[PDB]
């Protein structure tokens, strides 16, 4: 996306879905004994999402103007926005 | 006239309270459940912790 | 000076360097690893033995070849400040993102600092308002004062935090600092070009505000000394330059929650939860060097971004320690409606009394909060049973309440782009007079939806017209 | 206190916030790799806490009759009091 | 001394590590004597670890300790002193006195592990305790040789029931008693030492009928958990040795959970649910086998138990629930409305119950009495919501009779003479039977509620009516 992005056209990027890249990385974790974070999902879950959503922008003039729309799918659990991911 | 009206309100008031208090017990109920999950999860997470150390 | 190590390992950003020669740096101490991408700046947390440290990596590690030159730079890192900091947006490095190019530094000093003794405390008093109802009602601040935000950050948690630089910031004449640790890089360009426009920042002649920007996305080793370099900004302001300052820190939950990752690598055994086992005393020592000494009381505002909104947490739960007056945020109320979206029976600051704000404000914000206490108390048995099939008196009450709450909401000036609604910013003495009259029920006479989203008490009386219309 | 005590001076002593004390505890004995008791807080910080609190005393007139007098005082984290400390 | 010589290596707090030599052999329970000037550090040999390197836990405090500290063993489990001269003796958990009577003993110590008695040795008995306490008599009837326990929540007067019990049951009792305190207070201590003093039950001169084992929670965990182990044994010479019936006492055992649950985290064995010892069912069950009615002895325990935060779900409670004979709750409310004892009755069983091994009488009017409160407790939403007398005639006379009877459990107590100032009353088992029979009966439903309020039996009951009405 980013190549788009950096030619300065707009793109759109959809990224469905988190979630089940949560239990990825927890299962990642896990197997690589690193200690359960919250929800069992592992600590630098923020630190993975934060990378990822970041990276996507409207650049600067001198960039071209760099569009890359993000929108992250999330599937709540339960419909209950407290949770932790 | 009045008074048969007046104890038919009150039984009608009384049902759907019963009725209004069923769907809220419903609700919290289901939050107890998720809850008591959670205190598992937090305990287990403690066990987990002291058996890897 | 040189003194040569090796990478031995590189778990995260925690990298292990062997100091081969037995000349070992100390702790707390600065290292520079040279690469062909810049250099990487390194901190000794532990000796290991055998002259094998573990070094704490404030930027981003990749591309390590297994056993890299070390070079020792030494002590703490030492930043760059000045007035020629002012303006610049700093990175954690010092280094001036924003490209208004290099600092002319004066004093560069140490990342480490200690906070003032307890007899060089200055223990200040003096009312700071914003002009928010709400606040001033339940929580008026001090300036100086330590403040504190919490719940979920960036649901206009950011926005409150802007609307208290709009309003504070802008009735503060001496220096200010904005950090914004884990900040969403849109809203940072947004507010570094807002503070341009606004002429807080302007980019020729001076700036009465300085910045410090640590972005979310940059490694969590370099978001918790993120924290240490803004303070050692504001210690200059403190101190240095004497001037008191304000502080914005968003979010200090970010910091906590570094720690805890770097813990985990730097081999310590993670306490509940999972955080730092060095939680308390780190921010302990972060908040005390933010304290009101005989030099400076500088006004802090801090935001927590509180995880699942668990204060419980035992962070969020040790802010409060570190607070003299917290406006801690609920995100029901926000469901509610209510901007500002502040929880009115989890709001408070000492400045609050029947003497320190006086009686007739004391006896105002009593009979509020019993009201609404009370009207919380009837939220079951008004759903099970109607509140027409409760007490007269009560149902008085349970209006009243209706009505408080819709009059606490209020808009804001730069809430005025997402809410659409012009801002109003109403005297604290005003205020005092318009919720006595609501409580009296004077103005009990018109609707509920006009105490909603408005200033003061002529503002409702005026959109009575409106909604008779 | 005690000091005080036993020259038979009646004194009081408030220990705010032993709560507190719990958690540099935790930090001492997890950093020296004590096991964890629950909570985190080591299995032990009821000795550390029961030592403490049972030397305050109404002593004897034999013993002066001196009197320290206790006030300890517990944050509760939500008011949770099932909580080990 | 003996060749058993270990040097200390790692204080790593009541976890002491000792080396001894190769050529020596220590044994798991037994117990290493360390001179000190703050006397003899008693270790007791847990575990083996390898090279004649065990891991042992301290009875008393570690402070000051020098790894390399020289190590005898005393060779076994720790030895207490036995005798009929440890009655009236307070007995520290090594065996050192805190009553300062110099040297308690008769010609014998023993070790203070024992194995619970068999299968085989086990004798059944269905006698019945008597405790003078007439709601407690009557609707939990207790039994000689039994498990008593009174579970409760937080210091219910924990000790003020105990009080009662040893003011009444003891003096009448001629066996011995022994008031084991695991962990109490110091405070509770010095009432208990002036009170059995006071009641005489410690017989400055002369032989007492009850002996004493204080232990004070400030002692470390290890001493804490082998104070009850101490007592344990103390009462088997009685059952055993003396021959003799006894009445057994403990205090609180919730602190004997606690004390374990700390040891067993220290000894590396993971605490298992609500941070509560794995060994502790079984523990638990060598500390309760040992209590028995053995065809030696009868021993009749009454032990504390602190139910933290009034939830009997959690497991420690729970488990202990099992194991005792005759279960008895405190409850705040009954306490509260001035009621001493402050026991729901409702939420008391003890085992003798069954109809004709407590009467079919007793039986038949246990069952009418339970179902008489019972009766005003459920009604009592109804009075509460929909109003008193919207009830039957025949509900609101049964509720008449309840909060008379209510105020017939309400017995003043002499230890509470204290607390409350008003006497005792030691009410005869039969006495008891016949004075509720008659109120079920309705006989004397023309005597106020408040005639029946803190006084004894229907003569006293009578009695007040007439006071009243004076």
């Amino acid at each position: 996306g980013e190549w788009f992005r950096d030619n300065g056209k707009h793109a759109l990027i959809v990224y469905d879905d988190l979630s089940k890249q949560a239990v990825a990385y927890r299962q990642l974790s896990l197997l690589l004994r690193r200690p359960p974070g919250r929800e069992a999902y592992p600590g630098d879950v923020f630190y993975l999402h934060s990378r990822l959503l970041e990276r996507a922008a409207k650049l600067s003039e001198k960039e071209g103007s760099g569009s890359l729309t993000a929108l992250p799918v999330i599937e709540t659990q339960g419909g209950d926005v407290s949770a932790y991911i | 006239q009045g008074y048969a009206a007046e104890i038919s309100a009150r039984r009608n008031a009384m049902d759907n309270a019963s009725k209004n208090a069923g769907d809220m017990i419903n609700r919290y109920s289901i939050l107890y459940n998720r809850t008591r999950q959670a205190v598992i999860t937090n305990e287990l997470v403690d066990i987990i912790t002291g058996a890897s150390s | 000076t040189p003194i040569t190590g090796k990478v031995t390992a590189v778990i995260g950003a925690i990298v292990d360097v062997h100091f081969e020669q037995s000349e070992l740096p100390a702790i707390l101490n600065a290292l520079e690893i040279k690469t062909p991408q810049g250099k990487l700046v390194l901190e000794v947390a532990q000796h290991l033995g055998e002259n094998t440290v573990r070094t704490i990596a404030m930027d981003g590690t990749e591309g390590l070849v297994r056993g890299e030159k070390v070079l020792d730079t030494g002590g703490p890192i030492s930043v760059p400040v000045g007035r020629e900091t002012l303006g610049r947006i700093i990175n954690v490095i010092g280094e001036p993102i924003d490209e208004r190019g290099p600092i002319k530094s004066k004093l560069r000093k140490p990342i480490h600092a200690d906070p003032p003794s307890f007899a060089e405390q200055s223990t200040s008093a003096e009312i700071l308002e914003t002009g928010i109802k709400v606040v001033d009602l339940l929580a008026p601040y001090a300036r100086g004062g330590k403040i504190g935000l919490f719940g979920g950050a960036g649901v206009g948690k950011t926005v409150f935090i802007q609307e208290l630089i709009n309003n504070i910031a802008k009735a503060h004449g001496g220096f200010s600092v904005f950090t914004g640790v884990g900040e969403r890089t849109r809203e940072g360009n947004d507010l570094y070009r807002e503070m341009k426009e606004t002429g807080v920042i302007n980019l020729e002649g001076e700036s009465k505000v300085a910045l410090v920007f640590g972005q979310m996305n940059e490694p969590p080793g370099a978001r918790a000394r993120v924290a240490l370099t803004g303070l050692t900004i504001a210690e200059y302001f403190r101190d240095e330059e004497g001037q008191d300052v304000l502080l914005f820190i968003d979010n200090i939950f970010r910091f906590t929650q570094a720690g805890s990752e770097v813990s985990a690598l730097l081999g310590r055994i993670p306490s509940a939860v999972g955080y730092q086992p060095t939680l308390a005393t780190d921010m302990g020592l972060l908040q005390e060097r933010i304290t009101t000494t005989k030099k400076g009381s500088v006004t802090s505002v801090q935001a927590v971004y509180v995880p699942a909104d668990d204060l419980t947490d035992p962070a969020p739960a040790t802010t409060f320690a570190h607070l003299d007056a917290t406006t801690v945020l609920s995100r029901g109320i926000s469901e509610l409606g209510i901007y500002p979206a502040v929880d009115p029976l989890d709001s408070k600051s000492r400045l609050l009394d029947a003497a320190v704000v006086g009686q007739e404000h004391y006896d105002v914000a009593s009979k509020v909060q019993e009201t609404l206490q009370t009207y919380k108390s009837l939220q079951d048995i008004i759903a099970i049973l109607g509140m027409d099939e409760l007490s007269e008196q009560d149902k008085l009450t349970v209006e009243r309440a209706r009505k408080i709450q819709r009059f606490l909401s209020q808009p804001f000036a730069v809430a005025e782009v997402f809410t659409g609604i012009p801002g109003k910013l109403v005297r604290l003495k005003d205020t005092v007079a318009s919720f006595k009259a609501v409580l009296e029920g004077k103005y009990d006479n018109i609707p509920e939806h006009a105490f909603y989203m408005v200033g003061g008490i002529e503002d409702v009386v005026a959109k009575a017209e409106k909604l008779a219309a």
